[PDB]
C-alpha cells in the first residue's frame, strides 16, 4: 500500500509503503486491526483466510477491532485480482436534487 | 509504515495530526474529490455593479 | 551467593511441604547432569549436510543423598519421612536457585538406594535418581497492564482555548495531538509476550449464569482457546490449573469445592498452549494468574 | 544429492478439463501445477522403468500418499519421435507416492504402472496391432492418473500383437508385460 | 484542475459559483453542484427534486 | 601463528554473534577428532579386490569447554549465554583458522554438560559434543573477471602504418596478431574453477517482469541449472541462498521482504551443485556473490 | 579432424589432428564452441546428444 488512507471505528490512519505478505493460490482478506492498549503501534495489517471483521466497539469498550477492507486473490506466483470491501453509509433521511446509480436500488 | 492519527500521545509527541492529514480525513467523511466542494451561504452575497461581495 | 536446591511436594498448591535439600538434614549433592542432549537427524549426501528436526532430550538427574541425623533412630526417621513424601505425590517439583536465576523441574522418583554402610551416628550416603517430566520452567507472576491519559498542553493538544470561541492551530510536528480518551480506565491488557504451557489462574466471577472464564487472543485479535464455564450460582472464585499431570478445575463457594469440568465449554477450549498476544476476562471482576513458561538450558 | 519437485496428485477429475485459455484464444486442457515444495532426495533407490522392483527415497519435505515426485538430473535425453526428428528431452524420474513411514521414507511407484492400475482389457482389443492397445491403455479419461499424450516409436510397435491365453479378459499390467517382453522395450 | 494538495505539490483550482454579467452589473448567479461520491447507502426515506 | 577457533550463530547473515573459543571468556580445548572415517565397500573375489564407492563419514567433535569468569555470577552467566545462543539457531558454524588455511564446519549441538565441580571463582570445565552437518568448507568472495586490450606494436599488430598508404607484413611466427577488441568492456566472465555446493548471492535486477536471476554454464556453453524469478515490480535486490538447511529466496524492495519461491522457475532449477564452467546474469545490473566449497580433510 | 578449416561467427580456425571422443550406438552432433573470455583457447569441440546451436 503506497499511499492509502483508512478510517476504521472513526480512527484515521495512513498506509505509506506498507507491505502485507500473502498466502499463495488463495483468497486473502486484508484486515486493519486496532488495539488501543498497544500505545506505540495501535494499528496493524493482516492477510487472512476469511472475512473476520468483528465489529468491536473500541470507542466505548475494550477489545481489538478487526475490519476487512481488501480482498486479494493470488496464484502460486503473485496477485491475480484485487477487490475492495464496500464502504457502507448508513443514513436516516436524505434530501437530494440529483442521483446517479451504477448498480441497483 | 503505518502513520496513526486519531490516537492519544502519552509523551505528547507520538501521534501529531497535520492540516493535510485532517484534510484527507474530511474528504473521506463527506465523500468529495479535488474537483468538487462543500459550500454554504450563511448570508446571501451582495452584488454591486461588476463586483460580488 | 551459593546455589539453593529445594524439593516441593505440591508447588503451586496449598499443601506444599518444602524440603531444603541444600541446607536441611537430608541433602542433595553432586548432580549427575544438569545440561541437555539433542538428536539433530543430520543425514549427509555427497559431503553436503542436511539437518532435520532436533529432539531436545533430557537426561536423568542423580544426586548423592546424604542424611545429617544425630542418632541411628534420627537418620532412619529422615529416610522414611523424605522418600515417602516423594512417593505420596505423583511428581515432585525441584527448584534450581542462584544469584541470577530461579527455575523449576518436575522430577518423578526413578530410583532410591538404601544400604548398611553407615557413617557416624548411623548417617547415610545414597544415590537418588530422578526421571524428568519438564526440565527448567520459570514460575512468573502474570498481571494486567493499565493505560494512562496523556497530559493536556496549550497549542499541542486538541482544545478550543484562549480567545473566544476557541482556537487550535495546525503546525508541522506540533499540530494537534489528542490528549487521551474519556474513560481510558476501560482499557486493560493482560499481555502474553512468550509462549506458555501451563498456568494456575484464580478467577473471581461477576454475575451468575453468565459464562465466566478467560479467553486468549493472538497478535491479530482472533481467539484460539478459551476456558469458559457456565454456573447456576456465583462461585466466590474459579480455581483453574492447566498442568497436564494434575489438571484441576474447581469453583469454590464458601468452604465447598465443586468440580466445574462438565459445565465447561468444550468447543472454545481448543488448546492448552498459550501463544503470543493477549488474554481477555469474561464475566470476571478480578483475576490472579501465575504463568509457567519453559527454558531448555539454564 | 538429487533435486525433487513435489506436486499434489495429478487428479484427472480436475486436469482433464479443456477450459484453459491459450494466448492465441482457443481452449486447451489444464496444465500441470507448480511444485508445492522444492526438496532434495537422500538415501535413495530409484528405478528408471520399474520392471521388477519399486523405488524408495527419504525426502526433506513431509510428502504424503498420493503426491507426485519429479526427480531432476542436470542432463538431457535425446528421443527420436519421427524418422528424422529428435527432441531435447530433460532427464526425469517421475513417481507416485504409495506409502510414507515414520522416518519420512517414501515408497515410490513408477508413474506409468501406477496409471494403468485396475484397468482390465478384453480379448477383442488384443486382436489388432500393438498401437491400438497402447492407445487404449494411455487415456486420461479412463486412467487413475493424468496423461497429456504418449510418444511412440512406430517401428517397434508395428508388429501384430501376441496371442492371449484362453482368449480371456486380462489386466492392463499383464498385457503390457506380455507386449513389452516381445517388443523388448520399457 | 483537481490537483492533489494534501499528498503532492501544486495549486488547487476549483469552481464554486458561476456569475453571468452585463455591461452594467450582475444579471444572474448559478452555484456549482456539490458532488457526494459514495459506495453504498442504507437509507429509510428519500426525497428527489431533480431525477435519478 | 597459533590456531584460532570461532563460533558463529549465523555465518552469511547480518545477525552474526561471534564467540572467540580460542581467546574469549568461553574457550574450546582438546578437539576429539578433526580427521575423517571412510567406508570403501571392498568386496573380494578369489583373493582379488574390487572397490566400490567411498562414503566419507564425519565423526562427532567433543571439546573441553572452559569458562574464564571473575565470579560465580559471571561463570553461570557465560554458560547460560553460550549454550542458549547455540540453541537459538538450528545449526552453528565453527571457524578453523591457521597460518595456511581458514575452513568452516556446520555443527549441531549433540551434548553439553553442567556439573558442580567449580575451580576458583566458580570456574567451569565441561565437555561439549557436536554433530557434523558439513565438515570443512571454504567461505570465499566470488567476483567476475575483466578482459583488457593488448598493446599495439608496429609490425606485430594488424594496422596499416608507417609509409603511406599503410603496410602490414605477413611474417613467419611474428606476422600479424590482433591488438584487442573494440568495446572489450562488454566481456566479463564469472569463473567457476572447482565444484561448489551452496552460495549466498545478492542479485541486483534491471527490468521488471523479465526473468531475473543467475544461470550456470558448463564447459561447452550449455545450461544445466538456473535460479530465475519473474517479478511484477523491480526489486531493489534479490537475496538467494542455496544452503540446504535454510534456503532463502527473498526479493527486497525498500524495507519490505517478499517470498520469491512461487514466482521461481522450477523446471530450470535442476541442481544445487554447481559444476566447472561460468555463471551468467539474466536481467541483472550488478551482482555480489559468496561461494562456499567443501573440503573433506584440512 | 586431420585438416579442417571452419568459419563460425566470422571467426576462422583450423582443426589439425584434432580428435573428438564419441558416444557409442548414438548420433553425435559435433559442435564448435567459441568463448572469447578464454583468451588462450577460445575454441573447443564437443560431441553432443542433440543439435544445440
Ligand atoms: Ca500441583
Ligand atoms: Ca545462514
Amino acid at each position: 500500500y503506497t499511499n492509502t488512507s483508512i478510517i476504521a471505528g472513526g480512527r484515521y490512519f495512513e498506509l505509506l509503503n506498507e507491505t502485507v505478505a500473502l498466502k499463495g493460490d488463495s483468497v486473502n482478506y486484508i484486515h486493519a486491526n486496532i488495539d488501543l492498549t498497544q500505545t506505540a503501534n495501535p494499528v496493524s495489517l493482516s492477510a487472512e483466510t476469511a472475512n473476520n471483521s468483528n465489529g468491536v466497539d473500541i470507542n466505548n469498550g475494550s477489545g481489538v477491532l478487526k475490519v476487512c477492507f481488501d480482498i486479494v486473490t493470488t496464484s502460486g506466483t503473485g496477485v491475480t485480482s484485487t477487490k475492495p470491501i464496500v464502504q457502507t453509509s448508513t443514513l436516516d433521511s436524505i434530501s437530494v436534487n440529483d442521483m446517479t446509480v451504477s448498480g441497483s436500488i | 509504515t503505518i502513520k496513526n492519527f486519531t490516537f492519544f500521545s502519552p509523551n505528547s509527541t507520538e501521534f501529531p495530526v497535520g492540516s493535510n492529514n485532517d484534510g484527507k480525513l474530511y474528504m473521506m467523511l463527506t465523500g468529495m474529490d479535488y474537483r468538487t466542494i462543500r459550500r454554504k451561504d450563511w448570508s446571501s452575497p451582495l452584488n454591486t455593479a461588476l463586483n460580488v461581495q | 551467593m551459593v546455589r539453593q536446591y529445594k524439593i516441593h511436594t505440591n508447588l503451586d498448591g496449598t499443601d506444599d511441604k518444602v524440603w531444603d535439600v541444600t541446607n536441611g538434614k537430608v541433602r542433595f549433592y553432586q548432580p549427575s547432569n544438569l545440561g541437555l542432549q539433542s538428536t539433530n537427524n543430520i543425514w549427509q549426501s555427497n559431503g553436503i549436510g542436511v539437518m532435520g528436526t532436533r529432539s531436545i532430550t533430557q537426561p536423568q538427574i542423580e544426586f548423592k543423598l546424604e542424611t545429617f541425623g544425630e542418632s541411628l533412630e534420627e537418620n532412619y526417621q529422615l529416610m522414611k519421612d523424605f522418600v515417602n513424601d516423594i512417593l505420596s505425590k505423583k511428581f515432585v517439583t525441584l527448584e534450581y536457585q542462584t544469584e541470577i536465576f530461579q527455575v523449576y523441574a518436575d522430577l518423578a522418583l526413578a530410583d532410591v538406594t538404601k544400604t548398611e554402610g553407615y557413617g557416624k551416628n548411623g548417617t547415610f550416603s545414597e544415590k537418588i535418581t530422578f526421571d524428568i517430566i519438564t526440565k527448567w520452567y520459570t514460575y512468573e507472576n502474570l498481571t494486567f497492564d493499565k493505560i494512562q491519559n496523556g497530559k493536556v498542553i496549550a497549542g499541542m493538544s486538541k482544545i478550543y482555548g484562549g480567545t473566544a470561541p476557541g482556537n487550535y492551530k495546525y503546525i508541522k510536528g506540533t499540530s494537534y495531538t489528542y490528549y487521551g480518551e474519556s474513560d481510558i480506565d476501560r482499557l486493560s491488557r493482560w499481555d502474553i509476550k512468550e509462549e506458555i504451557f501451563s498456568f494456575m489462574g484464580i478467577l473471581y466471577p461477576k454475575l451468575p449464569k453468565t459464562p465466566a472464564g478467560v479467553r486468549f487472543l493472538d497478535d491479530i485479535g482472533n481467539e484460539y482457546t478459551a476456558i469458559v464455564f457456565k454456573t447456576e450460582q456465583v462461585q466466590d472464585y474459579i480455581l483453574i490449573n492447566t498442568d497436564v499431570n494434575d489438571e484441576t478445575y474447581q469453583g469454590w463457594k464458601g468452604t465447598t469445592a465443586l468440580n466445574l469440568f462438565p459445565v465447561m465449554d468444550f468447543e472454545r477450549y481448543r488448546t492448552r498452549i498459550i501463544e503470543k498476544g493477549q488474554m481477555e476476562l469474561i464475566n470476571l471482576s478480578k483475576a490472579e494468574f501465575k504463568i509457567k513458561r519453559k527454558a531448555d538450558f539454564v | 544429492m538429487l533435486e525433487a519437485n513435489v506436486y499434489d496428485n495429478f487428479n484427472p477429475n480436475y486436469y482433464n478439463i479443456s477450459d484453459f485459455s491459450m494466448p492465441n484464444g482457443k481452449k486447451e486442457k489444464r496444465g500441470l501445477p507448480i511444485p508445492k515444495a522444492r526438496c532434495q532426495v537422500i538415501n535413495y533407490e530409484l528405478w528408471e522403468t520399474g520392471y521388477l522392483y519399486t523405488s524408495s527415497a527419504t525426502l526433506t519435505v513431509s510428502v504424503e500418499v498420493g503426491d507426485i515426485v519429479q526427480i531432476l538430473f542436470p542432463e538431457v535425453v535425446p528421443i527420436e519421435e519421427a524418422l528424422g526428428k529428435k527432441k531435447k528431452l530433460n532427464l526425469d524420474m517421475v513417481y507416485l507416492v504409495t506409502d510414507v513411514d515414520e522416518s519420512n521414507k517414501a515408497t515410490l511407484k513408477n508413474y506409468f504402472w501406477a496409471m494403468i492400475e485396475s484397468l482390465d482389457v478384453p480379448n477383442a482389443i488384443t486382436k489388432t496391432t500393438n498401437f491400438a492397445i497402447i492407445d487404449y491403455l494411455i487415456d486420461p479419461n479412463k486412467n487413475n492418473l493424468m496423461s497429456y499424450g504418449y510418444f511412440f516409436n512406430s517401428s517397434i510397435f508395428a508388429g501384430k500383437a501376441t496371442i492371449n491365453r484362453k482368449a480371456e479378459t486380462s489386466s492392463a499390467h499383464d498385457v503390457a508385460k506380455r507386449i513389452f517382453s516381445k517388443v523388448q522395450f520399457q
